[PDB]
RNA sequence: CGAUGUCGGCUCAUCACAUCCUGGGGCUGAAGUAGGUCCCAAGGGUAUGGCUGUUCGCCAUUUAAAGUGGUACGCGAGCUGGGUUUAGAACGUCGUGAGACAGUUCGGUCCCUAUCUGCCGUGGGCGCUGGAGAACUGAGGGGGGCUGCUCCUAGUACGAGAGGACCGGAGUGGACGCAUCACUGGUGUUCGGGUUGUCAUGCCAAUGGCACUGCCCGGUAGCUAAAUGCGGAAGAGAUAAGUGCUGAAAGCAUCUAAGCACGAAACUUGCCCCGAGAUGAGUUCUCCCUGACCCUUUAAGGGUCCUGAAGGAACGUUGAAGACGACGACGUUGAUAGGCCGGGUGUGUAAGCGCAGCGAUGCGUUGAGCUAACCGGUACUAAUGAACCGUGAGGCUUAACCU
RNA sequence: AAUUCCUUGUCGGGUAAGUUCCGACCUGCACGAAUGGCGUAAUGAUGGCCAGGCUGUCUCCACCCGAGACUCAGUGAAAU
RNA sequence: ACACAGGUGGUCAGGUAGAGAAUACCAAGGCGCUUGAGAGAACUCGGGUGAAGGAACUAGGCAAAAUGGUGCCGUAACUUC
RNA sequence: AGGACCGAACCGACUAAUGUUGAAAAAUUAGCGGAUGACUUGUGGCUGGGGGUGAAAGGCCAAUCAAACCGGGAGAUAGCU
């Protein structure tokens, strides 16, 4: 359940560590963002020398959520923090070449095949 | 809302309702019959009948629990000595409610609540 | 919030029509005492269903 | 109900072991990656158990790649095949929710010798 | 199509080999007996009335006893009625079973919801609430305004405000059937049906599907 | 002006069409996507943030779209008081001065228990022509009507190429509403446990009271959403803009004057709910009492004895029903409520005893003890024999049938 | 600028976005030197802005505990 | 103006905790504050808790929430030291 | 030692809420500032209406103050309702 002003960590290695969500894509009055939902974020805390800098605005995807996902059988998979992976505003493709931490099987799709492969663990 | 719930506030908080029910149960054990409002006489059964079933099995832990609930040694002793064997054959139904009528000061319903084995 | 015109005795009586009282439909008689008491209640002497409790 | 208790027993699994909260537990879960089915292992401490009959569930918490992950498993679900206990712990509670604000050497549970 | 009347027992789940826990509301549909058939000649429409369950002989009234004896049916706990279409015929002494929904996939369930009593505007029409601070006084959950000043200077009919919420007949359509147990007289319907456990529900074939 | 309270903001909406999207169509300097203009169409929807007291407006990012205006520039006996607008004080300016500035800055009491109309919901009386208990026909009224993205058709039609279809299907989701607690969670001061200070039970132990439930840790039922099921229709009839067929007035031509056909989320149905006080008071299956007397005012008459039915009302146990009413279940021929047995759930090895340790403490008895609203049963207690209301074959005229 | 109508004057800093804030430019409608000017260590129930934590302020409310509101018994007003 | 939730000067100062006349529980002592009972709707007031975010609400972090004590290491710009 | 610090009695009233035909003709609860000094308080006395006092608000002068209250001129006058 990600919304505006939500502070997220960064799973990739593009040079960011803390980001702030500003919009959720999908339609009108769209307030909640789960895993696999494209959102738009700004960068608040970034490493000195990285692929991005502070103040940049770009799209991102959610791979981990403290609220968690719900499998059809009822088995809910939660986490201990909210993390996201950066993308591009035009191509919607990841910037970094690594994915820290595990991911969820509710993320795999023709658009995110480059995230599950780089993730060391898939749930 | 109130759906499938239990218990009656009786315009009192928990710390007052528990003490009032404890005093009423002690008086009922001491006198074998009392007169009170109908809702109180109905809610006192849920406190006194389990207290009698506890005394139906004599031991140390049961007497300690009854003392914790009542704070009256002269009441718990009578409950474990007389009421125990007296109601050892009855599977519940240790109280009998008889309507008394009304009251003058507030015109509230009144009733006598007593033990079935009294006379 | 106050009235602007004085109501009438007709309207007052119409409002008070539902404020009447309903008497007791019937009384109960003890089998052995022959008194008259309320339904499911005890008499003034201590009788109920013929038995004595006071 | 007298009918619910009979409809919830035709699907209940009779091969469920006994596990207390706060023990290291191994869970084998079915995973379908396209057209083939395989097994995935999930090992961690059980910090919560909810016994409701067919609707029984148990939680498992584990640290993975530096990030903590919690997951609830339905006990009588066909997606779960094998549940095993690798190490039994001794705790004085049934809901170990204090293992969420604590990690490292401070979140070590003792061993229950029986 | 001819519907049936059942009694709600509760909600539960059913597991599938694929690893899916489908919700279900078990409905106990006993042998639903026929009481009267209404034709176009006398009543003006084609319909049939159905009785379910059993009732006390000391509680069933004389008119009901005579109406049931005219058909040859025991005294049930109520009477329902279902319309008929062309090609559908019945008799007076029939006792329909739950097997009628053997080839039915989507059904409509009608029943009385659970009474929430006198509810506020926020709970009744999903209204919003004003700020609980910044100076607000005694208007934290009030609906606010109702109309316009002297134009029309009244309140429109159909305004959403507080009132009774619940204890009303509601219908939920296109609920998927899971299983039919003719021996146990049970119907498994996916989803949630209105009304608490023990209530009477009407299950009919989907009108639109 | 013997007071109609004022800008903006929040909640709450409603109407209109000179329509922002969705719908249909004409023209195009419309190859296609994407466009420009115009006609019909109000059924539905019509954004979140920084700045400012601001409507307006600038910018960031979405959206199918972020409409125009009216409702006392809607709405303060609904809320707010940021500004404007009282008394304090200051700056700039003017005035020799008390002072003045829709120039600025700091701060600065927004009362009303609803009498009537209206509205949301719930009831009593009577009537519907003998009465009572049930199931319905549905005149009429109300609710909803929104749509994005991907794939197939098809990289086909089109286009020298980048580019990229109309129509028609499939799937998954956003905002909205209805329903529900099985699952995921919150509450759960009526359940269990940890612990601090203090008092009390003659004292240890063990407990109870108070200090927000003393502070906390979990949590039964119920209620809940963030949770999961469902819906927006398909189809039919008559249509607007529009496209037409045949066809004269006008030998041709012409959608029209006669005639026929297609045609939109607009309309009526179709989906759901209310609903015969619909006084035009409706329909159907059932049940009920088939006794005698007298009096003037001779009649839809009055009174007496006997009779008191179907059924209802009242009291009680009560409810996942409920403000009080009302509705549902039961009442000794009974599981309605309370209590009890077993089980389940929750809390978490109870008290006591023994052992080890100087001791705190741990260990075995012991997954023990306790267990609210849960389930399956159990008359142990309370729902009593009664009594009360409600009657005794149901008006006149006319049509058909049987006597 | 507590002073600037034009003005949201221009640039830079902060914010994804800053008519509010800070540092500069001087074109001071209409600053200015005891009806005092500049700065200033400490202080303010002082005015404005930003940040860390913090939370039902909110997203969007939900449940619970008590007092009123609801019914019954008694006394019993008011504005108009 | 009331048997009014207001105001009124001086003296005595117990115990356990505790720095203390703060605060908690109590002794001697004094009271339950002159309308009650019942069920547990909307709504108002005093409060408690809370799934994810944490000022995005708002004129404005108003209110609410949060640290909060003893001992010890250690503590910047600036300064009238 | 300090017109020194934190914080009770005491004095005061900065914010919010309740109340506003109130428990009260300015109060209640949660917070708040001073709290050894330009402090507060008890008793008694003095300063009076064009006057008194005023760390100065046109504030106070017996719930009344840009000129207190009572009586008198006085049945002031009123082109006003
Ligand atoms: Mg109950
Ligand atoms: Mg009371
Ligand atoms: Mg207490
Ligand atoms: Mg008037
Ligand atoms: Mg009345
Ligand atoms: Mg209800
Ligand atoms: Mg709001
Ligand atoms: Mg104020
Ligand atoms: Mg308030
Ligand atoms: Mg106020
Ligand atoms: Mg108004
Ligand atoms: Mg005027
Ligand atoms: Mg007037
Ligand atoms: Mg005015
Ligand atoms: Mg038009
Ligand atoms: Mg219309
Ligand atoms: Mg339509
Ligand atoms: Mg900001
Ligand atoms: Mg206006
Ligand atoms: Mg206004
Ligand atoms: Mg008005
Ligand atoms: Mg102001
Ligand atoms: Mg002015
Ligand atoms: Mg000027
Ligand atoms: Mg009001
Ligand atoms: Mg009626
Ligand atoms: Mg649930
Ligand atoms: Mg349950
Ligand atoms: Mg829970
Ligand atoms: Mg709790
Ligand atoms: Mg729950
Ligand atoms: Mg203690
Ligand atoms: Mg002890
Ligand atoms: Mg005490
Ligand atoms: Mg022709
Ligand atoms: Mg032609
Ligand atoms: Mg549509
Ligand atoms: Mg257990
Ligand atoms: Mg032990
Ligand atoms: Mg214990
Ligand atoms: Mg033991
Ligand atoms: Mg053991
Ligand atoms: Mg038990
Ligand atoms: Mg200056
Ligand atoms: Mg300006
Ligand atoms: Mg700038
Ligand atoms: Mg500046
Ligand atoms: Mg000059
Ligand atoms: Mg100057
Ligand atoms: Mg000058
Ligand atoms: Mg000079
Ligand atoms: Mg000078
Ligand atoms: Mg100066
Ligand atoms: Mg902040
Ligand atoms: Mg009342
Ligand atoms: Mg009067
Ligand atoms: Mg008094
Ligand atoms: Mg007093
Ligand atoms: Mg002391
Ligand atoms: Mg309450
Ligand atoms: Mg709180
Ligand atoms: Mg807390
Ligand atoms: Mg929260
Ligand atoms: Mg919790
Ligand atoms: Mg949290
Ligand atoms: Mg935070
Ligand atoms: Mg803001
Ligand atoms: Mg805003
Ligand atoms: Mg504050
Ligand atoms: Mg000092
Ligand atoms: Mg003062
Ligand atoms: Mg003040
Ligand atoms: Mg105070
Ligand atoms: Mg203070
Ligand atoms: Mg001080
Ligand atoms: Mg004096
Ligand atoms: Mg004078
Ligand atoms: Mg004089
Ligand atoms: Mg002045
Ligand atoms: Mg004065
Ligand atoms: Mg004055
Ligand atoms: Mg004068
Ligand atoms: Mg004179
Ligand atoms: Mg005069």
């Amino acid at each position: 359940m990600i919304q505006e002003q939500t502070m997220l960590n960064v799973a990739d290695n593009s040079g960011a560590r803390r980001v702030m969500c500003i919009k959720v894509l999908g339609g009108s009055h769209r307030r909640y963002a789960g895993v696999g939902d494209i959102i738009k974020i700004t960068i608040k805390e970034a490493i000195p020398r990285g692929k991005v800098k502070k103040g940049d605005v770009l799209k991102a995807v959610v791979v981990r959520t403290k609220k968690g996902v719900r499998r059809p059988d009822g088995s809910v998979i939660r986490f201990d923090g909210n993390a996201c992976v950066l993308l591009n505003n035009n191509s919607e493709q990841p910037i970094g070449t690594r994915i820290f931490g595990p991911v969820t099987r509710e993320l795999r799709s023709e658009k995110f095949m480059k995230i599950i492969s780089l993730a060391p663990e898939v749930l | 809302m109130r759906h499938r719930k239990s218990g009656r506030q009786l315009n009192r908080n928990s710390s007052h309702r528990q003490a009032m029910f404890r005093n009423m149960a002690g008086s009922l054990v001491r006198h074998e019959i009392i007169k009170t409002t109908l809702p109180k006489a109905k809610e006192l059964r849920r406190v006194v009948e389990p207290l009698i079933t506890l005394a139906k099995t004599d031991s140390v832990a049961n007497r300690r629990l009854a003392f914790a609930r009542t704070r009256d040694n002269e009441i718990v002793a009578k409950l474990f000595n007389e009421l125990g064997p007296r109601f050892a054959s009855r599977a519940g139904g240790y109280t009998r409610i008889l309507k008394c009528g009304f009251r003058a000061g507030d015109n509230a319903p009144m009733a006598y609540i007593e033990l079935v084995d009294r006379s | 919030a106050v009235q602007q015109n004085k109501p009438t005795r007709s309207k007052r009586g119409m409002r008070r029509s539902h404020d009447a009282l309903t008497a007791v439909t019937s009384l109960s008689v003890d089998k052995t005492s022959g008194e008259k008491h309320l339904r499911h209640h005890i008499t003034a002497d201590g009788y109920y269903r013929g038995r004595k409790v006071i | 109900s007298n009918i619910i208790k009979q409809l919830e027993q035709e699907q209940m699994k009779q091969d469920v072991p006994s596990f207390r909260p706060g023990d290291t537990v191994e869970v084998k879960v079915w995973v379908v990656e396209g057209s083939k089915k395989r097994l995935q292992a999930f090992e961690g401490v059980v910090i919560a158990i909810r016994n409701r009959g067919l609707h029984s569930a148990f939680t498992v918490r584990k640290i993975s790649n530096g990030e903590g992950v919690e997951r609830v498993f339905q006990t009588h679900s066909p997606v779960v095949d094998s549940i095993s206990v690798k190490r039994r712990g001794a705790v004085r509670k049934a809901k170990l929710y204090y293992l969420r604000e604590r990690t490292g050497k401070a979140a070590r549970i003792k061993e229950r010798l029986n | 199509m001819i519907g049936l009347v059942g009694k709600k027992v509760g909600m539960t789940r059913i597991f599938t080999e694929d690893g899916v826990s489908i919700p279900v509301t078990v409905i106990e549909v006993e042998a639903n007996r026929v009481t009267q058939v209404k034709d176009l000649a006398n009543d003006g429409y084609r319909a049939i009335q159905v009785t379910t369950g059993a009732k006390k002989a000391n509680r069933v009234t004389k008119p009901e006893a005579g109406h049931f004896a005219k058909a040859g049916v025991e005294a049930g706990r109520g009477l329902w009625e279902f319309r008929l279409a062309e090609g559908e015929e019945f008799t007076v002494g029939q006792s329909i079973s739950v097997e009628l929904f053997a080839d039915v996939k989507k059904v409509d369930v009608t029943g009385t919801s659970k009474g929430k009593g006198f509810a506020g505007t926020v709970k009744r029409w999903n209204f919003r609430t004003q700020d609980a601070t910044h100076g607000n006084s005694l208007s934290h959950r009030v609906p606010g305004s109702i109309g316009q000043n002297q134009t029309p200077g009244k309140v429109f009919k159909g305004k959403k405000m507080a009132g009774q919420m619940g204890n009303e007949r509601v219908t939920v359509q296109s609920l998927d059937v899971v299983r039919v147990d003719a021996e146990r007289n049970l119907l498994l319907v996916k989803g949630a049906v209105p009304g608490a456990t023990g209530s009477d529900l009407i299950v009919k074939p989907a009108v639109k599907a």
